[PDB]
This record gives C-alpha cells, sequence and structure tokens, in this order.
RNA sequence: AGCCAGGAUGUUGGCUUAGAAGCAGCCAUCAUUUAAAGAAAGCGUAAUAGCUCACUGGUCGAGUCGGCCUGCGCGGAAGAU
C-alpha cells in the first residue's frame, strides 16, 4: 500500500462516523438523509472490514521481526503469504465498481511534426495488440498518413463487451523521449501525442412533428391574384410550440400544398436544430479531453533510452517499458483503476 | 357452503362419538380467539391425542341430528353457537371441569357449567376425577 | 362528479339511483365515484 | 450560523472593521477559518442576522449578502494542544478575539471530534 | 396481554449485538440504549452459536426500558447448513439449487417444536418440507 | 339481505434491492390446528404497525339470485330575425 492506505484509513473513520450518525434518532427524522446513508454505507462497511484485517495483518508483521533465540522464518513467511493473498483479495474486489458499452478511439500527432507520426503508430499499434489480444474487434474508421512514419491522426471504433470501463483513462496527452528516425545525428527529441476515447452512443431520431402541439394559423394570401385570392384562406403559418420556430408558406394556390410543404420544412429545421447542438456539444467535449499537444500537460512517459513508462497521475515508475509497447499495459491500468475507484468511494458528502 | 351430501358427514362421524364417549361439556364462546383456541384444543388433546371431536357444527338440525341415541336431555343446546368436546378414555374427565379453569383463562364465557346429563346433573360443576 | 356518457359501479359501494328520470351513481366511501348521466 | 460576503470584494477592509465593532457591540460574534478566509458571523437568533446587515449598510457602505454554511455548536479550546491543531486542522478557525475554535458539523459529528482527545473544548469564554 | 405499544419484532443474527443499520435504525427511533445489548442479548446467544440468525421481540413499554425474549431460528436459515448451502432458490420451479433427505427434516423439528405447532413431529416435516420445496431443495431418497 | 364474533400458527420468505415482512417486480403458491381463514382482493407506512375483504359459527324467519328469447319507453342529444 504505497498511497492508498491514507485513503483507506480515512475511508474506515467515515465508516466509523456514519456508525455513529445511524444511531440518534434525530438523522433518522428525515428520510432522504437517512436512505442515502443507508445506501452508501454497505460499501463502506465491507471495504473498511477487509482493511482492518489487512491492518491487523500487518501489525502482526511487525511484531515478531525484532525475536531472537527462536526460528522466525515460518510464521512470518506464512504471515506474508496470507497478507499478500488479502491484499490481491481486497484489490480485486474493490477495483471494479454500468458503463460497459463500445469506445471510439482517436488518436493524433502534437509536438515533433514528422517523428509525432512515428510515435502515434506506435501507440495505435500497442492499443491494438492489447485489443486483440482480448478477442476485442478493432476496425478503422478514418485514417490520415504521415509521411514519413505512421498516421498524423487515426480514428477506430473498438468493439467488444467492457472497452470503455478500461479504455477510458487512455485519453489526455503522451509524452516520448527519444532519438528519432527521422534525425541525421544523434539527438535525443521529445515529442507528445493527443489521445481522446469516448463511448459510443444511440442516436435515435425522434418525428418530432406531433400534429398535438402545433398552432396551424390559416389566412388570406398577400399579392397579384385577382378576385379569387381575395375572398380564399390560402396561406399557412406553423408554429411549433416548445421549441418556438415558426414557419409560413404562400407560395402555391392549394392551401393543402401549402400545408404540406411548411411541415416538411419545419421538419428539417427542428431536424438541424438538434444535429446542431449535439455536434457543439461532442466538439466541445472532445476538445476539453484531448487537451493539447505540448510536451508539457502529459498524462504519461516514456523513455527509450531508459526504458522506462512513468504515469505522472499516481506517480507510478516502471522499468517494462519493452513490455508495455508490445500491447501488454494491463499493468498501466489497473491501479489508475483501483485508486479512481477508492476516490469515488470517498466523494461521498 | 356443504350441499346435502357432507352433512351426512357431518352426523355420521359425530354420531359415532356420543355412543362411545363420556361426560361431556358446552361452550358459548363467541369472542374467542385462535391463538387462545389453539391452547384449548391441543392442551386437553394433549393428554391422549386426536380423541377430541370437538367440532362446532351446532346448528339446531345439525347438532340435534347426532342425538337421538345418547344426551338426549342435551339436545335443548340448539340457541346460540356452542362447541362440544368428548372423550373416549376417562369417564367423567376433567372435560367437562378443565373448561373452569380455562373460564378464569379468558373465557369468562363457558355455557354455565351445565356439560351433558348421563346421571341426570344440572347447571353445577363436577369438578371429581379420582386418581 | 363525472358528467359521462356511460356510468358504471366502480367499487363496491357505488349504487344506481334514478332521481327524477336521471341516471347517477353515489357511493360513500370514494367522492370521487360519484357521477351523473349526460 | 451563516456565511457574509459582499457584491464588491474590493471592500474587505471596511466589511472587517464593521464587523469587528458590531461584534464589540453585543452578540455577533464572527469566525474566520484557518483556510480560504470566509467571514462567518455566528448570532444567538435570526433577527441579528438582518439588524447586522442593516447597520453595517446604514452606518458603513457595503451589502454584504449571506450564505448557508452547514456548521453548528462551535467550541472553544503545549504539544499536546499542537499535535491535535495539526492532525485537525479543516476545522478550526480564529474568533474576532483571535482565540480559537473547533467548527464542526453536526454535535454527533462532534462528540467523536473530543471522544478522541483529553481536551476540554470549553466555550463559553472566560 | 400485551399487545404492541411502541416495539417491534425483529433482530439481527444473534451471535454479535453489531450496532449496525440492519439493528441500529430499527430500535432507533424507540429511544433506549443499543451497546447495552451485549451483556443481555450476547451472553445468551453465546450458548447456542455466533452468527446465526434467529428471531426475538423487543417488547418496550413507555418507561424505556426494553424486555426481549428469543426463539428457535427460522427455516428459512435453519434449513442452509443442513442443507449445505448458504445461499438459496428464487427459479425454483424451473431449477433447483440444493438437494435434502427426509433424514435431517425432523432431527430440526424439536429445534424447533418449542411452539411450532402440529399433531406430532413427523407432520410438522410437512411443513418443513414445504418451505423446503419453495425454496429449491429436491427432496433425496 | 341485515346484525353479533373469528378472520389464525414456522415467510424480521432465499430470489432481489439500503427495506420489501400478505400487498413495487421477478419464481413457486405447500403445509399445522381448523368452523373457516388467500403463502393474499383492496386501503395505509421508509419498512413495520394499523383498517377492510375473501371464508366460517350464532340471531331472524322465508323465498331469493343471475342469465336467454321478446313489445314499448329513458340518457347519450349544442346555433345563429
Ligand atoms: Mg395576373
Ligand atoms: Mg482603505
Ligand atoms: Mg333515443
Ligand atoms: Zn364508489
Amino acid at each position: 500500500k504505497p498511497s492508498i492506505v491514507a485513503k483507506l484509513e480515512a475511508l474506515h473513520e467515515r465508516h466509523e462516523e456514519v456508525q455513529a450518525l445511524l444511531g440518534d434518532a434525530q438523522t433518522i427524522a428525515d428520510q432522504e438523509r437517512f436512505r442515502a446513508l443507508s445506501r452508501e454505507y454497505a460499501q463502506l462497511s465491507d471495504v473498511s472490514r477487509c482493511f482492518t484485517d489487512w491492518q491487523q495483518v500487518q501489525e502482526d508483521i511487525e511484531t515478531a521481526q525484532m525475536m531472537l533465540d527462536d526460528p522466525e522464518m515460518r510464521e512470518m513467511a506464512q504471515d506474508e503469504l496470507r497478507e499478500a493473498k488479502e491484499k490481491s483479495e481486497q484489490l480485486e474486489q474493490q477495483l471494479q465498481v454500468d458503463d460497459e458499452r463500445n469506445a471510439f478511439l482517436e488518436v493524433r500527432a502534437g509536438t515533433g511534426g514528422d517523428e509525432a507520426a512515428l510515435f502515434a503508430g506506435d501507440l495505435f499499434r500497442m492499443y491494438s495488440r492489447y485489443a486483440e489480444a482480448r478477442r476485442w474487434r478493432v476496425e478503422i474508421m478514418s485514417a490520415s498518413e504521415g509521411e514519413h512514419g505512421g498516421y498524423k491522426e487515426i480514428i477506430a471504433k473498438i468493439s467488444g463487451d467492457g472497452v470503455y470501463g478500461r479504455l477510458k483513462f487512455e485519453s489526455g496527452g503522451h509524452r516520448v523521449q527519444r532519438v528519432p528516425a527521422t534525425e541525421s545525428q544523434g539527438r535525443i527529441h521529445t515529442s507528445a501525442c493527443t489521445v481522446a476515447v469516448m463511448p459510443e452512443l444511440p442516436d435515435a431520431e425522434l418525428p418530432d412533428i406531433n400534429p398535438a402541439d402545433l398552432r396551424i394559423d390559416t389566412f388570406r394570401s398577400s399579392g397579384a391574384g385577382g378576385q379569387h385570392v381575395n375572398t380564399t384562406d390560402s396561406a399557412i403559418r406553423i408554429t411549433h410550440l416548445p421549441t418556438g420556430i415558426v414557419v409560413e408558406c404562400q407560395d402555391e394556390r392549394s392551401q393543402h400544398k401549402n400545408k404540406a410543404k411548411a411541415l416538411s420544412v419545419l421538419g428539417a429545421r427542428i431536424h438541424a436544430a438538434e444535429m446542431a447542438k449535439r455536434q457543439q456539444a461532442e466538439a466541445s467535449t472532445r476538445r476539453n479531453l484531448l487537451g493539447s499537444g505540448d510536451r508539457s500537460d502529459r498524462n504519461r512517459t516514456y523513455n527509450f533510452p531508459q526504458g522506462r513508462v512513468t504515469d505522472h497521475r499516481i506517480n507510478l515508475t516502471l522499468y517494462r517499458l519493452d513490455e508495455v509497447m508490445e500491447g501488454k499495459l494491463d499493468m498501466l491500468i489497473e491501479p489508475i483503476i483501483q485508486e479512481h475507484q477508492a476516490d469515488q468511494l470517498a466523494a461521498l458528502s | 357452503m356443504a350441499l346435502n351430501l357432507q352433512d351426512k358427514q357431518a352426523i355420521v362421524a359425530e354420531v359415532s362419538e356420543v355412543a362411545k364417549g363420556a361426560l361431556s361439556a358446552v361452550v358459548a364462546d363467541s369472542r374467542g380467539v385462535t391463538v387462545d383456541k389453539m391452547t384449548e384444543l391441543r392442551k386437553a388433546g394433549r393428554e391422549a391425542g386426536v380423541y377430541m371431536r370437538v367440532v362446532r357444527n351446532t346448528l339446531l338440525r345439525r347438532a340435534v341430528e347426532g342425538t337421538p341415541f345418547e344426551c338426549l336431555k342435551d339436545a335443548f343446546v340448539g340457541p346460540t353457537l356452542i362447541a362440544y368436546s368428548m372423550e373416549h378414555p376417562g369417564a367423567a374427565a376433567r372435560l367437562f371441569k378443565e373448561f373452569a379453569k380455562a373460564n378464569a383463562k379468558f373465557e369468562v364465557k363457558a355455557a354455565a357449567f351445565e356439560g351433558e346429563l348421563i346421571p341426570a346433573s344440572q347447571i353445577d360443576r363436577l369438578a371429581t376425577l379420582p386418581t | 362528479m363525472k358528467v359521462r356518457a356511460s356510468v358504471k359501479k366502480l367499487c363496491r359501494n357505488c349504487k344506481i339511483v334514478k332521481r327524477d328520470g336521471v341516471i347517477r351513481v353515489i357511493c360513500s366511501a370514494e367522492p370521487k365515484h360519484k357521477q351523473r348521466q349526460g | 450560523f451563516r456565511r457574509i460576503r459582499l457584491k464588491d470584494p474590493l471592500k474587505q477592509k471596511q466589511l472587517l472593521k464593521g464587523l469587528v465593532q458590531l461584534s464589540e457591540e453585543g452578540a455577533v460574534q464572527v469566525f474566520r477559518p484557518i483556510s480560504n478566509n470566509d467571514l462567518i458571523v455566528g448570532a444567538v437568533g435570526v433577527l441579528q442576522f438582518d439588524v447586522v446587515v442593516a447597520r453595517l449598510k446604514s452606518e458603513y457602505n457595503v451589502e454584504a449578502v449571506y450564505e448557508s454554511v452547514n456548521v453548528a455548536t462551535a467550541r472553544w479550546v503545549a504539544k499536546k494542544f499542537e499535535e491535535f491543531k495539526r492532525k485537525n486542522e479543516s476545522q478550526l478557525a480564529l474568533d474576532g478575539g483571535d482565540n480559537l475554535a473547533y467548527i464542526a458539523t453536526s454535535m454527533v459529528n462532534l462528540r467523536l471530534a473530543q471522544e478522541r482527545y483529553p481536551d476540554v473544548q470549553f466555550h463559553q469564554t472566560r | 396481554a400485551k399487545k404492541v405499544q411502541a416495539y417491534v419484532k425483529l433482530q439481527v443474527a444473534a451471535g454479535m449485538a453489531n450496532p449496525s443499520p440492519p439493528v441500529g435504525p430499527a430500535l432507533g427511533q424507540q429511544g433506549v440504549n443499543i451497546m447495552e445489548f451485549c451483556k443481555a442479548f450476547n451472553a445468551k446467544t453465546d450458548s447456542i452459536e455466533k452468527g446465526l440468525p434467529i428471531p426475538v421481540v423487543i417488547t418496550v413499554y413507555a418507561d424505556r426500558s426494553f424486555t426481549f425474549v428469543t426463539k428457535t431460528p427460522p427455516a428459512a436459515v435453519l434449513l442452509k447448513k443442513a442443507a449445505g448451502i448458504k445461499s438459496g432458490s428464487g427459479k425454483p420451479n424451473k431449477d433447483k439449487v440444493g438437494k435434502i433427505s427426509r433424514a435431517q427434516l425432523q432431527e430440526i423439528a424439536q429445534t424447533k417444536a418449542a411452539d411450532m405447532t402440529g399433531a406430532d413431529i413427523e407432520a410438522m416435516t410437512r411443513s418443513i418440507e414445504g418451505t423446503a420445496r419453495s425454496m429449491g431443495l429436491v427432496v433425496e431418497d
């Protein structure tokens, strides 16, 4: 327990204080608060139970190491064995949790130019190998080639059962330091690539032309039509009550044709007013997720001279770069998921 | 409801009991409780078993139809709800008088200590049962 | 009071009465059930 | 308890002056938390909260609309106190008399704050 | 007899008093004290077993003093360890979860025959296997 | 039809969910004493508790309960000198 130990201790303290809070008969008077406490109590309880058991095992471990005149080896060996087993059990029982839908992966080049393209190719190959050694499905949607190397931007759609819950943490910016392929000398260069992972979502259109929420006004036309146009109601105006769009027609002589044309134009406008809203929402989300490639706002770093991959979110450094680049990045993901779930449990104020 | 068929069954099963029975009492417990009635029957049956024909079928021509053999003068129990209780083992058993302790046990209503009249008894308590 | 062309008994306490040639429903339990035919 | 903040945050000095003077006057105590320096006025009843803004506008020239910070039952308090002070820091505040107080959330969430320590935690100042 | 005045007929597994939400608020709005069950409710359960769920009643008079009496555990949990499976059914008609033989139904009868009404021990078992039938246990011959 | 009384015993049912205890929904729907009593038809709680009904015993003293084939009527039914 490098860092999660403090959070879990605070979590145990919260469990104790909610124990206290559920025995006063005054917080029982209101029902929203009591319902919320009863809901949040369960995960608090089981995680705190496991953590207290591990704490007791650890204080047993600390004891009996400063003792002589007896063969301490076997009992401390079995103690640390059961300690590690309990730790693994707690990890697997509180890491997971919902959202398990397929994903869209778009990775593009940042600082560096012709070498950010090469690193984008390498990064996409890593992700594709990880997807393949999971029996997931990967298909390419959009690709822009990178002249000297891989892709300036590659947008693929990864399909499986639980893709998002694993690949949602791979978003942001990634930094690489290495001697590039496009270098005449032996200088070491720094560059970055931006990754966005988004969920795939339904787009069920609805024919928002319900004839029960329309105000239809018929009246006389304006213009040159002689005696017939004067004594006839051949002009239409339709008002959509919720949205507020008003469209009117006086193009044709017949009322029915005017009504049909104006209704169709109203439908087109109400459809565009939805597309041109979800598009901006999605663009804003992708912009705020993608970051900005500047080799200074990054989520993890790869160093080929030292063969080291480091994650700055959790300050985790590993010297297994050559394994990671082949698609074994499940050891870069499990700590992130564990600590984020601990945080999500914490955020219950 | 019972048709004309099992009305015979309510008689044929019942008639055989006054023949082989002994001193029996009645009780007009218009307000009893099933938890009390669970203890009333099952304590009195606990002594021997299912030997109680303690059923409640006291219509003026549904329990009297079992009378013309024995307990002839007891047929005047036609009015408001009562409950027979028979004993085959033990003549003049507590079944008349073990209602008396039930009377003190939230059954103030016990048909006024009458019982049946084989020896031509009266409205009085017979608590005698030699051991 | 429900004014409708089809009046029915809803609960077990509703009744059908004719008052001056007009059919109507009344129940003592739920005042939401009283109706007249019109 | 409620939190007080004004409409032109360039007039903080006059707010502090008015609050300390009106705290001298009667029963309107003032608290400043160890963090994020947001004033909290603690009165004895609701109308004090009204008359305070009324005067603070009439005599001074600040408006000072209110907030709804959740808090109840502030309690006043060598190394024995220092260690607790550094341990539980986000819930400790200075008065207008530069004393120290433990801003809890609820009395139930205060007993556990005193069940763990040998600190008197008396409230009514000397 | 004293009917329901201000009390409730429930309580959680008796092995430990465990002033948890399953038992805390159950008497929370009735007042009294929760921890003092230990010297009144855990000493008695120290005889039988720890953690088995048994029912009691928490009959309380307006004096804020609690009087309570235990009884035999429910057949729902008593047909788990004897049945050999902790959990239970919930699709009993389509599929069954466990097995049970008439050997051990009567053996738990006397442990429950204290108040379970019945003509004899055998007839008490009909109700036991009736509740067992809907729990997904298979009758074993 | 009215009117008195009972309307219960091991499901604080696993399944589910913070609690679903007869009554949110998913599955079964047996069994004990019965004179009868649903492993629940409705109301009412956060969940209980609580109030009715299904069924039954007693009083009263005899007619009562829905359908089918048919004659005539009632509502549904609001306009401009
Ligand atoms: Mg023309
Ligand atoms: Mg100044
Ligand atoms: Mg007509
Ligand atoms: Zn009605």
